[PDB]
């Protein structure tokens, strides 16, 4: 179902009470953001980001990757879906899709798409 | 000009109850396909595009031309759902649109879906949770019919954004 | 530090009201002193903020770049990172992005900045 | 929705220029009226408004519906100039909207004609300079002519509201 | 022939080139102004009402009058159509009309009017 | 004095930019003081100007209230004079007003108010 844009900040914040996400009083499922590439670490089981939105401290990004290696290098733009998995109140983000931005100009829009659908949400 | 509407929208107005149809577009992202019907067989006289019966004799027939062919053409029928920051929906993309979403003409494509069952997988992820702009039909029997699909532009799209919320603070 | 502290998104018209804030400053790249330890970028309204390395480029700059750093008291921006913009494929609307900057301001409820 | 326009835009565009007529809309002050033809002798006859002959034998010929009358009709027929930040058009306006932007009706005003050259232009003065919003029909002619089809006095808290989107717009590029 | 919505400090700073009169790049003959009265005299050939914008000094807006005396009072929003007229070099507005303020959002949309007007009339 | 000089418009978001400025503050009255010195006004947005009097209020300010002053050293406005719009016959909205003044600020060039 529907995916909403969200900043970092705007999950570090997210409240969790009545099993269920809430920033301000919109319920998140999955999410968007756009962020750069601060960290990677290829571990065994799945990759790990640091991506910055400067909005807050760069949040944590796992992207379950196969072995039975191709990183995205640091400081690259990328679009993220995925949902807001809180654990041990320590928000993080595990990654659907994760595509880097050919076009930066999607970077723009994102701000925009965010601010845009949480007015749009909120009331 | 263009007829922009949110899918909450879409479905709000109500499109689709009238007489006749109506069409609107969005940018939205394909967040789930049904690989379940997909493809089927079709007369493979060009233009006709019925689902020619299996004769199980290695002969297939198409009721419309009415004639028995040996030979095929697969032919996609996609059914995709989308969604936006509000709401999804779901629509269905014939051939033309749905080898836009995929990558790979059901012609080709098609073989391959009993070949390996998990290349065929592959596709429908690498397609999945990707964007774009797409115009839609819609009547009642509602039902969304995707009518064209373009790869999204950030910067259009962009200004469309800036004037909505704007326009919204005019309440 | 600065890359784990919320940085605002600023153009030259706002160094003045973030004087010492840790902030983003997107713009173009107009003059890029001699001494390579400072350079110019334009805003997306046309006005210009000016960029203080500690370290002299390394580099050889051009196009879009992505400034963060910590507001000075001579209103600059002291740099501690930088970024290009990838544009080979499609030209960075450098108004657009002004425009969502004023937003990001008129609008803070919707884009809070920090926890 | 409306066909919102400036003046300058309806002349730059060509609006009327072919085929069948152009329809715009445009919020504009009346700079100028034009108080000689402003009025005309009509026919008294229900809803026709062709222009009666004066046969000096105390006669009114209409000769839409060929008949002879002694009573009479007065119906408006008034060119305007209407003008915006930018520009200026030349528009006629007949019995509806004139009287709007003059405030009276054309048996009122007519007679008004004759008593005191005064007291009559005393309206044509005090209607100018003054705003609506016009609905205006556009089409070629010879020998471009503006039809004023309706006239609705300016609401200003939606005019800001249009300006606001349009300066908004303006900027983007 | 068209009429220009400005502010008094742009009317200041027009100057009168060719014995005609610009703002930039623009030229200015009949213009509109709205702004408050703070000061009303009735002279004996026309009324000499001191109007106030708020972006400059209150301009001198003198209208003929006929003696053979409706002043507009003081602290009153008024619109003042009517043309600019430079002599000694300073600047005073020849009043065609001056209607009083009905609805205050007029005054509000002149502001948007003035801007619309400048941006538009610049190229 | 202050009504022979440009007097800016503004909204409580400007208050801090206008430190020691003559300027032009249109809100609603919210509440006035006991000893009416001291009352404040919503702005368009719902933020809030502390309006300062040198001296007690004769009649009942109420409604939309235009306020001309100097913003002082701690964001407020010693306000010089003040005038009640006049709404019997249309309410004054208060939410365009704001969006106007901020045009003006997006757009000096086009609305001057400086010299
Ligand atoms: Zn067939
Ligand atoms: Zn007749």
């Amino acid at each position: 179902q529907h995916i909403v844009p969200c900043t970092i900040s705007q999950l570090l914040s997210a409240t969790l009470v009545d099993e269920v996400f809430r920033i301000g009083n919109v319920e998140i499922s999955q999410v968007t953001i756009v962020g750069i590439i601060r960290h990677a670490e290829k571990a065994p089981t799945n990759i790990v980001y640091k991506i910055d939105d400067m909005t807050a401290a760069p949040m944590d990004v796992r992207q379950w990757v196969d072995t039975d290696n191709t990183v995205v290098p640091p400081e690259t733009y990328v679009k993220v879906a995925g949902h807001l998995r809180s654990f041990q109140n320590k928000k993080s983000l595990v990654a659907f899709k994760i595509m880097p931005l050919e076009d930066m100009n999607e970077f723009t829009t994102h701000i925009l798409e965010v601010i845009n659908a949480h007015m749009v949400l909120s009331k | 000009n263009t007829n922009w509407k949110t899918l909450y929208e879409v479905k709000s107005e109500n499109l689709g109850q009238g007489d006749k149809p109506d069409y609107f577009s969005s940018v939205a992202t394909v967040v789930y396909l049904r690989k379940e019907n997909c493809m089927y067989q079709a007369c493979p006289t060009q233009d006709c595009n019925k689902k020619v019966i299996d004769q199980q004799n290695g002969l297939y027939r198409c009721e419309k031309c009415d004639t028995e062919f040996p030979n095929f053409k697969y032919r996609m029928i996609l059914s995709v759902n989308i969604a936006d920051f509000q709401e999804n929906q779901w629509v269905t993309c014939f051939q033309e649109s749905a080898e836009a979403i995929l990558g790979q003409n059901a012609a080709y494509l098609g073989e391959l879906k009993d070949k390996n069952e998990q290349a065929f997988e592959e596709v429908f992820q690498n397609a999945n949770f990707r964007s774009f702009i797409f115009r839609v039909r819609v009547k009642v029997e509602i039902k969304a019919t995707v009518m064209d699909v373009k790869p999204v532009d950030y910067r259009e799209y962009g200004r469309r954004l800036v004037m909505s919320i704007r326009r919204s603070a005019l309440m | 530090d600065m890359m784990d502290l919320p940085r605002s998104r600023i153009n030259a018209g706002m160094l003045a009201q973030f004087i010492d804030k840790p902030v983003c400053f997107v713009g173009r790249l107009e003059k890029i002193h001699p001494t390579g330890k400072m350079f110019i970028l334009s805003d997306g309204e046309g006005k210009n903020g000016t960029i203080e390395l500690m370290e002299p480029l390394d580099e050889e700059i051009s196009g879009i770049v992505e400034v963060v750093g910590r507001v000075t008291a001579k209103a600059t921006i002291l740099c501690t990172s930088y970024v290009q913009f990838k544009e080979d494929s499609h030209p960075f609307d450098l108004g657009l992005y002004n425009e969502a900057v004023k937003i990001i301001h008129d609008f803070p409820q919707f884009y809070p900045l920090g926890i």
